[PDB]
RNA sequence: CGCGACCUCAGAUCAGACGUGGCGACCCGCUGAAUUUAAGCAUAUUAGUCAGCGGAGGAGAAGAAACUAACCAGGAUUCCCUCAGUAACGGCGAGUGAACAGGGAAGAGCCCAGCGCCGAAUCCCCGCCCCGCGGCGGGGCGCGGGACAUGUGGCGUACGGAA
RNA sequence: UAAGGCUAAAUACCGGCACGAGACCGAUAGUCAACAAGUACCGUAAGGGAAAGUUGAAAAGAACUUUGAAGAGAGAGUUCA
RNA sequence: UACCCACCCGACCCGUCUUGAAACACGGACCAAGGAGUCUAACACGUGCGCGAGUCGGGGGCUCGCACGAAAGCCGCCGUG
RNA sequence: GGUGGAGCCGCCGCAGGUGCAGAUCUUGGUGGUAGUAGCAAAUAUUCAAACGAGAACUUUGAAGGCCGAAGUGGAGAAGGG
RNA sequence: ACAAAGCAUCGCGAAGGCCCGCGGCGGGUGUUGACGCGAUGUGAUUUCUGCCCAGUGCUCUGAAUGUCAAAGUGAAGAAAUUCAAUGAAGCGCGGGUAAACGGCGGGAGUAACUAUGACUCUCUUAAGGUAGCCAAAUGCCUCGUCAUCUAAUUAGUGACGCGCAUGAAUGGAUGAACGAGAUUCCCACUGUCCCUACCUACUAUCCAGCGAAACCACAGCCAAGGGAACGGGCUUGGCGGAAUCAGCGGGGAAAGAAGACCCUGUUGAGCUUGACUCUAGUCUGGCACGGUGAAGAGACAUGUUUUUUCACUGACCCGGUGAGG
RNA sequence: CGACUCUUAGCGGUGGAUCACUCGGCUCGUGCGUCGAUGAAGAACGCAGCUAGCUGCGAGAAUUAAUGUGAAUUGCAGGACACAUUGAUCAUCGACACUUCGAACGCACUUGCGGCCCCGGGUUCCUCCCGGGGCUACGCCUGUCUGAGCGUCGCU
């Protein structure tokens, strides 16, 4: 009878993000005669991290090669980089930890970050706290090159696109046990209000199908048609299996 | 509230005036059906229209 | 087509009127772009419209509006019909080419109903108990 | 504590004075007024409760100007003419 | 609910008359508006036939 | 690499106008239920109704046949009596449900486009004078503008019309 | 003879201005409202929403004396009452 | 006959639903004013009256500013129906 | 008979919003209950004078007391006007 | 009880997953990118997590000779039409999956007291409950049997286990710390009790002052009888003495509320699903916007149709920037 | 005859029924058929010699001029007026006037900020500053001006 909490979540307003104190969009510098032809410079100033992200941040300054400015950006830094090195930019830029270049030069397996999907996007894919995305092999003609995602899956991408070397840094942040509820509440007041999540079997069945009972059970099978209306599309989704 | 707006302190001067009695000459005009005010106010009982 | 604004399927009631999706709307599109036009410019009226090209998407009507205040207007006759205030808004009302053919109207044995003066004061005069003064 | 204790932590208001309607109805939050609706161009009139159509129509208030335009009309819309002098 | 041998009677007052009644109190006051205007008419232009063309 | 036409399209606190809102009994577009009835109910019914929304006028809408008819034929629209609670509709049930003819109130008819003819024969706004000015107009005079040939004015529109 | 257009008259009016009438109601009736009524008052608000007519013909509405702190009295007076 | 009192005999509190109410069934402290089978349409039968194989009645029309009139009277309209 | 101060009924016909004990009826009024329940949360008052028609309750003086600076003290916000 | 850290599955590489919206080229997650987001289940740690894919689900580059509509094509007719061929998704068929929903049985003989039965026979199914645990908050019979604790115990603890009807993330077994959580026992303590007593303050009490309400047919002493089958009134007895004060809780089936139980009603609502009838949403086909060029192929025919595949870029779409090479 | 209680009556309270009135409604007719950017409907705040409310009005504010009318107004004052006078008062209303909101209109709703023109003081435009007046909303028409375009060209 009633709307499901997950139906809600699209409204918005409340579960809504949470973005005041974050740094900015760590986006990577579109492209340029700098980007396209040659290997544009910038020093890194700092190292500040944002709200909400396992990665840090690094406010990396080029200097605009058009109007007497200094352009600054929003890097996801990769492990190993440090305040008042060099990142280099652009299809000359050598092959070092925290210099992007676009995929279609470097060699295979070399391992990069901050990858984009489609040329320009200012990086889209491998970015999250301690994640890779290892090159695989190119195919000249046709400029596509074959990429591993963190998730395993393999992915053609058109050799234009750019992506920094390295690896993101923070790896292993999720090693440490959470620990306490309070760390719990303290690590998600700074993402939306997705916490604590209450089981479907604990509410009245006005408010969730696995709801009811005389004992706290399911009742029907928790696997779901992946063509389900929203609202009974709950617990496991179009599964393909189910155990470990 | 001792930080009122315009408009707020206005409201107050013509309901603060409206309190008065009947001056007592009305009830001797001819055709009377006045004796006592009937629309007064006691800040205690009938807060204002606020 | 149109499409009924009820905030899900959710149109309480009988399931006749349970339809959403399907529904076509009472008016033509031709006498929704003169509305819209004589809607925005309040000053100008109405006159009539054609046909000039169409999409998978849209339907471009194209309108022919008039000034009923301009010297060359209500100076010569046959055309300041339009300045008498009875003639404001034509499409509103439904009383332009394509706004009348939704009201249904014209002589013999297909419009019946729209008999009186229109579709309303058809029934009006039907569904009125005549009780005379002398019965 | 719903009654008798909750009447008590009243202190802020919701509504205030609309510029429009006179009313104590404006909702500052919401920033219309609700009795007619303010920051809308057209006047909250509904078919739907004639009796409070009836509080405020031409009529209930001054008419300071239409009660004139009966006046006019009854004699003849005439102007910018003055009865004869003595 | 029929008792013993009427008519069968399908009276039409199920839709709403009350509201649309039409009561002709008008009618002896509107023998005289058109007794005016057809007298107006015939004084109107004079020599010509009252009945009209 | 400039200048000039036109076509599109901008900006003006440019010259002059005009639109919004209110009322809402009657009126015109659209939207549109459910109580209820059927002794349940889902079709039906309530009902193209209440509410919602838009738009007017002193009345509105309609209106000069892509009609009615089958007759020895009638002749725009609207209203009243009538047709008739009838032809038809309908879990052919509850219930719904018109028209034509006839009598009467009133009675009025007309324009375009096109096809053509006519030297654009046209219209608008400026500037000077003559009259008129509390519903801004007429008369004349101006190489004062502009619209219009991608089409203004006169005859003409099917009852026939032009020549 | 469609795909374009104009049009008075009979026709409708629980709003408005201005009137006229009644086998109507007569102050718990008749409009919520015969009166400072959509007023007093309630509700944050949408909204809700009352009670309450009559001295006499003329105020001629009781001067004066008296008891009482005073309210109230006793006499007196006004009045057809 | 009606006021008070006395006596002898009789005598349970009304309204209601109910097979059955004084009921350990329910409504009812008391008193004032208000308060419930209405109008319209459609049939049906009975009854009264006019005319009678006919008979109307409506809408129109002809006669008023109504005082009484938004009445009454009249019309191959009276039969279009 | 009385009080009351301006209109009213009989008969023949016509028309109704036409007859009240009752509906946990509506509105207004008034009882019995009853001079009853009650005027019992935070220890506390007393003497003299003043004023006054009138003092357990005002005011001044004196005495006893409590709040005891996380106040029953000194200032503000919102709200009140 | 919920939450919780932890454990665990599940979808998803962005024309994506989940999701909102009436509608847009609209919005949330997303100032995001698998160490992220969304969807669930269990619930620290320790120790473990057993069998079952027959059922219902979910899902699977899975055969779709099963069926199957709109159009589409084919044929007869004069035409409405009628009859053919064909065939998308889902349905049918076949794989996978139980940390998906969930499931995990019944009989006889047989050992040297008796009994019991390692052992051996059938039967059935998808496996037939494994490790553990138990008269537990889960045991009908039930104050199960033994022991312990008591003078005495349906209570408690401990063992026993054919357990009406325990048991493995519908989690099993444990368990330090913690608990206004549930029980049992002992020491200390006590007016809880034997068995009550007195003392204090505020009341009540009386007075001056001020003054309500619920309730009320009429009312108010009993026995028995009858009676709508328990009277205050009626019948017969008993009896009856004004006006009241403090108490009191036997009676007025006392007041408070048109019974919350129950049953009826062709009266409803909330929730559910294998009820009936539908719907938003989504999957699939057709048609439209929808073009250009290229090859090539089958079917029919002796051109048509089906078109398969590979290109193109002008619609269309997404990406970036202060539209700078 | 003690008090209380009950019934009835005489009077007295309490209460407002009945009755009689009625500047009000309801109903039915008739004539008319009258809003607003020259700023409406509606709202706010003001305005009387003594005035709170209703009503009437708008800083010219219980009205202004004008025209009829022709001696009041009144609760008390107080008054002008010469009642041989627009002449007191009322009615009409056609001259003039119209605080702030409001479609509300420079931007905003605090009542705050501005801009652009003018005219006073200030200045001797010296810019403020102070005072005063006129503009400055959106949409759209016709015209006008200034433009933009590797749009179509033409001349070069
Ligand atoms: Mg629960
Ligand atoms: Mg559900
Ligand atoms: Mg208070
Ligand atoms: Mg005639
Ligand atoms: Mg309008
Ligand atoms: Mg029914
Ligand atoms: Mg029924
Ligand atoms: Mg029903
Ligand atoms: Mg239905
Ligand atoms: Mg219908
Ligand atoms: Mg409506
Ligand atoms: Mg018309
Ligand atoms: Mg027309
Ligand atoms: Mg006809
Ligand atoms: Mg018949
Ligand atoms: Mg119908
Ligand atoms: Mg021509
Ligand atoms: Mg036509
Ligand atoms: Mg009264
Ligand atoms: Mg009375
Ligand atoms: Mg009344
Ligand atoms: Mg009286
Ligand atoms: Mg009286
Ligand atoms: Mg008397
Ligand atoms: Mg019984
Ligand atoms: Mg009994
Ligand atoms: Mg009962
Ligand atoms: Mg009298
Ligand atoms: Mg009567
Ligand atoms: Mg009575
Ligand atoms: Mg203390
Ligand atoms: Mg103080
Ligand atoms: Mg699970
Ligand atoms: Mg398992
Ligand atoms: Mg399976
Ligand atoms: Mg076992
Ligand atoms: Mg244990
Ligand atoms: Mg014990
Ligand atoms: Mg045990
Ligand atoms: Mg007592
Ligand atoms: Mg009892
Ligand atoms: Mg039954
Ligand atoms: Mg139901
Ligand atoms: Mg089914
Ligand atoms: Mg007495
Ligand atoms: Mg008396
Ligand atoms: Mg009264
Ligand atoms: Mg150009
Ligand atoms: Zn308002």
């Amino acid at each position: 009878g009633r709307v499901i909490r997950g139906q809600r979540k699209g409204a918005g307003s409340v579960f809504r993000a949470h973005v005041k104190h974050r740094k900015g969009a760590a986006r990577l510098r579109a492209v340029d005669f700098a980007e396209r032809h040659g290997y544009i410079k910038g020093i890194v100033k700092d190292i500040i991290h944002d709200p909400g992200r396992g990665a840090p941040l690094a406010k990396v300054v080029f200097r605009d090669p058009y109007r007497f400015k200094k352009r600054t950006e929003l890097f996801i830094a990769a492990e190993g980089i440090h305040t008042g090195q060099f990142v280099y930019c652009g299809k000359k830029a050598q092959l070092n930890i925290g210099n992007v270049l676009p995929v279609g030069t470097m060699p295979e397996g070399t391992i990069v970050c901050c990858l984009e999907e489609k040329p320009g996007d200012r990086g889209k894919l491998a970015r999250a706290s301690g994640n890779y995305a290892t090159v695989i092999s190119h195919n000249p003609e046709t400029k596509k090159t074959r990429v591993k995602l963190p998730s395993g899956s393999k992915k053609v991408i058109s050799s234009a696109n750019r992506a920094v070397v390295g690896v993101v840094a923070g790896g292993g942040r999720i090693d440490k046990p959470i620990l306490k509820a309070g760390r719990a509440y303290h690590k998600y007041k700074a993402k939306r209000n997705c916490w604590p999540r209450v089981r479907g079997v604990a509410m009245n069945p006005v408010e969730h199908p696995f709801g009811g009972g005389n004992h706290q059970h399911i009742g029907k099978p928790s696997t779901i048609r992946r063509d389900a209306p929203a609202g009974r599309k709950v617990g496991l989704i179009a599964a393909r299996r189910t155990g470990r | 509230s001792s930080h009122k707006t315009f408009r707020i302190k206005r409201f107050l001067a013509k309901k603060q005036k409206q309190n008065r009695p009947i001056p007592q000459w009305i009830r001797m005009k001819t055709g009377n059906k006045i004796r006592y005010n009937s629309k007064r106010r006691h800040w205690r009982r009938t807060k204002l229209g606020l | 087509g149109r499409k009924r604004p009820v905030p899900k399927g959710a149109t309480y009631g009988k399931p006749v009127h349970h339809g959403v999706n399907q529904l076509k709307f009472a008016r033509s599109l031709q006498s929704v772009a003169e509305e819209r036009a004589g809607r925005h410019c309040g000053a100008l009226r109405v006159l009539n419209s054609y046909w000039v090209g169409e999409d998978s998407t849209y339907k471009f009507f194209e309108v022919i509006l008039i000034d009923p205040f301009h010297k060359a207007i209500r100076r010569n006759p046959d055309t300041q019909w339009i300045t008498k205030p009875v003639h404001k808004h034509r499409e509103m009302r439904g009383l332009t080419s394509a706004g009348r053919k939704s009201r249904g109207l014209g002589k013999g044995h297909k419009f019946h109903h729209t008999i009186g003066g229109s579709r309303r004061a058809a029934w009006r005069r039907r569904n009125t108990l005549q009780l005379h003064r002398y019965r | 504590t719903k009654g008798t204790s909750s009447f008590g932590k009243r202190r802020n208001k919701t509504h205030t004075l609309c510029r429009r309607c006179g009313s104590k109805a404006y909702h500052l939050q919401k920033s219309t007024c609700g009795k007619c609706g303010y920051p809308a161009k057209r006047k909250r009139k509904y078919n739907w409760s004639a009796k409070a159509k009836r509080r405020n129509t031409t009529g209930t208030g001054r008419m300071r100007h239409l009660k004139i335009v009966y006046r006019r009309f009854r004699h003849g819309f005439r102007e910018g003419i003055t009865p004869k002098p003595k | 609910a029929p008792s013993r041998n009427g008519m069968i009677l399908k009276p039409h007052f199920h839709k709403d008359w009350q509201r649309r009644v039409a009561t002709w109190f008008n009618q002896p006051a509107r023998k005289i508006r058109r007794r005016k205007a057809r007298q107006a008419k015939a004084r109107r232009i004079a020599p010509r036939p009252a009945s009209g063309p």
